[PDB]
């Protein structure tokens, strides 16, 4: 996984994220014969390869880029719907207590945004994609990034009609072990981003862990969808049900010119007788300025939990 | 180990001698240590025997009933794993919100991902909360597994002679785990470490066959020596994989000094209760070419009354939750 | 109306609002023989009467109060459900363009919070109260405040069953003019704060202005209520329908101590060899601090508009 | 006046020579002047004859169709009164958000009530927006009625030789109305007014029977004299009923000077795009006993996609909206 671990030096063949500006981050694979072009200039890769990750790269007619190791957060910012952004996803992961202990079911794969964040911390990720063409693309990407050879499985599936079981013969990246004809998902974390998550929830009983608290988050844009979800969760025995929304904001650090009464007066006295921000010829006050456009709604987040075996080993405790 | 049977998994299962969370009908949390053959009191909601809940999975609600009562699956209580989220919520319920610098679950959850926290990373950390941030990091890296094979570390830089990590006594971590994955270093030892010469003049080791008082006075000195040697390893040309901070020290003249030990392309995340604080830092970092595009972020969670037929956001809740300053360490041309 | 206009001097018999602290504002009628008591001391009225409005009043064993002229905003803060606070109400009034041109229907009267804000700017206010005992109290209060003798009418009515018409014989404060047997409400502004506003909307056709754009706001806590409202509005010909929420926050101006690295280092060097906010012996940074508790939801605001006579006088334009 | 028939009410009805708002299918606003016997073009959405919409109430949607098209009740457009809300929205659509200091409808709506704006009040005002704040005030006080019997005034204190009130050319106010209800005074004339002696030495009036050039040179001088006399009346011991401000001048050393002319118990409302600005002011006012409990307020509106079956908040919208500093003028003991 080229998203995981911490590389020192930029190498030929490395996938990098080249930061041009705040709204302009591009993924670029290093090749000694290639050149990276921006609206400010051309940056030959051979002038990047061999330098440490995080290097500022300069060219005259001076223009700059910064070459970064891919991370899920920067990758997400580089992408061009079906995108879960970091405020939602980081909250979901924290509330469901994601860690190497986690085995998660994700449907659908969507942009792969959430998939990369999951893969970084979870024990295993089982991702399901409805559309056969998006499946193939996600598969090729997850393979190139090194996810498939680490802790990620992707499967082509309509989970609402066919459930979540992974069997030999299925269209899946899953590598079956010895005497394995089916994967044991044993999921304790479920994230559903689907048109109709309430059609998928009934299939979860066959694949979730049965001796531990299983956590579920359903991601739905409309309140009506939330209503149908709350209903099915109750019917299939999910408890501690709570819907929330997450609102993220970003601020610029800016400066407003200090303009005194006295200088306005002096200007009026003179009348009577007859600029770049930070300019050191003036006084400035530091101010925060909200991003021009805000994501005032991404989706409602419905959380729920289930325990299947609501029991203990009475005699094993006795010993 | 003296049982032939496989041990219970304290990550999934209510187990003896674990610190555990209990949610009361009034929804506030208590932290409970599960000592065998003891009882636990929940005041007005009754008392119960610890033995009677061991072996169940987390997330179940038990009713206390009377013929110290008995328990059955459902006044009542719910038993949960003591997660980083639940520890924060307990501290808020307890009234210690200012001790945790007003942080929220969503702000800490975002800090974990902005900082790219991973099992194998070595992270530089300042934590004035008594170890809550350290615990968020450790739980994400290892999931509470004292037997994790992962090699990641949290290096805590602190203001006083010793770090305040007292909240870790609730963490159900072994002393071995903590010693392997958490290192502490004072600000003075970090910025002005002792030299090898200064260390050796106080102690150089012998080439094992010692015994008695001699073996014990020696290994105490050797312990001091190894502490000093750890500081040498952590302050040399050693470079960290990230910097996470929850401190009320002055950030503009602290963060640039800390960031010299951070590798290029690594994230820097500073939590602050007050945005004006981070604003001042961001302006300071704007003029330092070692920092890429510092940003002030805010995340806020609004829960809904989630009962069908009467759906609406909670009508009142606590304000605050703090802010994150996010940026990346870079290497000027 | 003792809320309206601008008094200079505090007079015997005046209703005042005495500001004790931010969360403690009390309404007090001046009487030369009475005394105002706080947890900090006693303030005889005869030491207040005759002083200008806005006076700080002092007593030793020094304690202070400030004596203010009542205003709708301060009155609302002095009240102890059915309360519409200033962020919602000021927005509603602005969006419906309230002015002396406004004739408004309000149901129900609730706390009277909104009623005082309306009365200040509207041409006339027609308020309707379901509960006969709340009606009587609201009536006595509106009379004492001078509202009833100015531009406010209150009526005892279940508007969902009996509509909004005001006829002689009804339980109402309305003063019938010569040859008037019924009030002509002619409302162009409607605010509904009711359990079931969709039962009241059908009755509005009989009392709204027929030759101008009529504006309506429905105030409902639950999304399900909003859904039923959207439905009825469409059926009764209301258009430009939009639901919004208003979120208000308040910040304290505070200071955080500046604690430098150097002073932490010096403290550690010393170890090695062996407070009120604003304190001038220290450095401070100004910070804003959010109110401890926030009103994260008051109600959903559903706005809608209607024109009855969707026509012009073709020949009168010709002239 | 030359019609026997009662005039049309331009507050309720689309009328000749009024500036009016037009909402396009793309939902952006245009301001349109309704000159008799003219046509209006809406680019891609067609053109129409002004005469064909006169006499209808506001709030109707007209379709343009073709046999310059004809109009019928419903490409299309909606005609609305030019309210203070709609003028702000037009300016935002036009891209002038920074010229209106990033203010929103809810922030201005709150300012009106916090400031206790009333038909009979005399309010002190600073407005750097070109008169948008002045217009919010006037519309709330008189409702666009040029024949209001109310006596309230907005006194605008301004930075330059003349006030920038250019947005009032869209307000459909008569010159008489404006002269009766709006007074302008520069900061210098307000804080350092001329004396009666200084004024008289330039002009003292005659005891009417003048004519021709003499009558016209005299009344120009008498006009100057009356202007000066108005300033005397407004700067003496005259006390205002409130202070409302939308300026980017330095508030901490401006607001205390302005507040000396405000009566006790009157509200003070300062709008600012940036909270840090108001924070500095609030701290300044904390130590001045003439100000009661300064508070920083924020109001934010979030609309919903309001179609049954797909109910949810708007997914994106513009940030900002500004902040209010609210406090009361009081009299120290």
């Amino acid at each position: 996984n080229c998203f995981s671990g911490y590389k020192d030096l930029i190498k030929e063949g490395d996938l990098t994220l080249i930061w041009v500006s705040r709204d302009n981050i591009k993924p670029v694979r290093m090749h000694s014969e290639e050149v990276f072009n921006t609206r400010y200039g051309s940056f030959p890769h051979k002038d990047i390869i061999g330098k440490p990750y995080g290097s500022q790269i300069a060219i005259r007619t001076f223009a700059f880029v910064h070459v970064l190791q891919p991370t899920p957060e920067l990758w997400t910012l580089s992408l061009p719907t079906q995108i879960v952004y970091t405020p939602d996803s980081s909250y979901i992961m924290q509330r469901l207590n994601c860690s190497p202990h986690s085995r998660v079911i994700e449907a659908g794969t969507g942009s792969g945004s959430f998939s990369h964040a999951f893969a970084r911390s979870v024990g295993h990720l089982f991702s399901f994609e409805f559309h056969h063409i998006r499946y193939e693309q996600a598969l090729e990407e997850f393979k190139e990034h090194g996810l498939i050879d680490d802790n990620v499985t992707i499967t082509h599936r309509d989970v609402c009609q066919g459930g979540f079981l992974i069997k030999k013969g299925d269209t899946t990246s899953y590598e079956f072990g010895n005497n394995e004809t089916a994967a044991s998902l044993n999921a304790n974390v479920v994230f559903l981003d689907l048109p109709a998550p309430w059609d998928a929830i009934p299939h979860l009983d066959s694949v979730i862990s049965v001796d531990e608290k299983v956590g579920l988050c359903c991601f739905s844009p409309c309140i009506e969808q939330v209503d149908k979800t709350l209903d099915v969760l109750e019917k299939y025995g999910w408890t501690d049900v709570e819907m929330v929304e997450i609102q993220g904001r970003q601020y610029e650090s800016r400066r407003q010119m200090v303009r005194s009464l006295n200088d306005a007066l002096e200007r009026l006295r003179d009348i009577k007788r007859h600029i770049k921000e930070g300019d050191s010829n003036y006084k400035w006050k530091e101010v925060t300025k909200m991003e021009a456009e805000i994501k005032s709604h991404t989706s409602y987040l419905t959380f729920a939990f289930k325990v299947v075996n609501r029991s203990r080993d009475d005699e094993k405790v006795n010993e | 180990h003296h049982h032939s049977q496989d041990p219970m998994n304290a990550l999934t299962t209510i187990d003896f001698n674990q610190h555990v969370i209990v949610r009361l009908p009034s929804k506030n949390y208590k932290i409970v240590e599960l000592k065998p053959n003891t009882s636990v009191s929940l005041g007005k909601f009754g008392a119960f025997e610890v033995n009677d809940i061991i072996g169940y999975p987390f997330g179940l609600t038990f009713e206390i009933y009377y013929d110290i009562g008995k328990v059955r699956l459902l006044k009542y209580f719910t038993v949960e794993y003591l997660s980083s989220s639940n520890l924060l919520q307990f501290l808020i319920d307890k009234g210690d919100i200012q001790r945790v610098l007003d942080m929220s679950q969503e702000s800490m959850g975002m800090l974990l991902n902005l900082a790219n926290i991973q099992s194998e990373g070595n992270y530089l950390c300042m934590d004035e909360t008594g170890g809550l941030l350290v615990y968020f990091l450790l739980e994400r890296m290892f999931g509470g597994d004292n037997e994790s094979k992962s090699k990641g570390k949290v290096i805590v830089i602190h203001e006083n002679e010793h770090a305040n990590l007292d909240l870790l006594k609730f963490a159900n971590y072994s002393e071995k785990f903590i010693k392997e994955h958490v290192h502490t270093i004072s600000l003075l030892d970090f910025f002005e470490p002792p030299t090898l010469q200064e260390i050796q003049s106080r102690f150089t080791p012998l080439p094992r066959a010692l015994k008695g008082g001699k073996k014990n006075s020696y290994y105490r000195k050797l312990r001091w020596y190894n502490t000093q040697w750890q500081i040498l390893e952590l302050t040399g040309e050693f470079l960290y994989d990230g910097l996470v901070m929850a401190t009320t020290l002055h950030l503009p003249t602290l963060v640039p000094k800390l960031a010299e030990k951070i590798h290029g392309s690594r994230p820097i995340v500073c939590y602050g209760q007050f945005k004006e604080t981070l604003l001042e830092l961001a302006h300071t970092l704007y003029s330092d070419l070692r920092f890429l595009a510092p940003s002030i972020l805010e995340t806020r969670c609004r829960p809904y009354q989630s009962i069908r037929g009467k759906l609406h956001p909670l009508m009142t809740m606590k304000g605050g939750g703090g802010y994150l300053m996010w940026c990346h360490r870079v290497i000027p041309a």
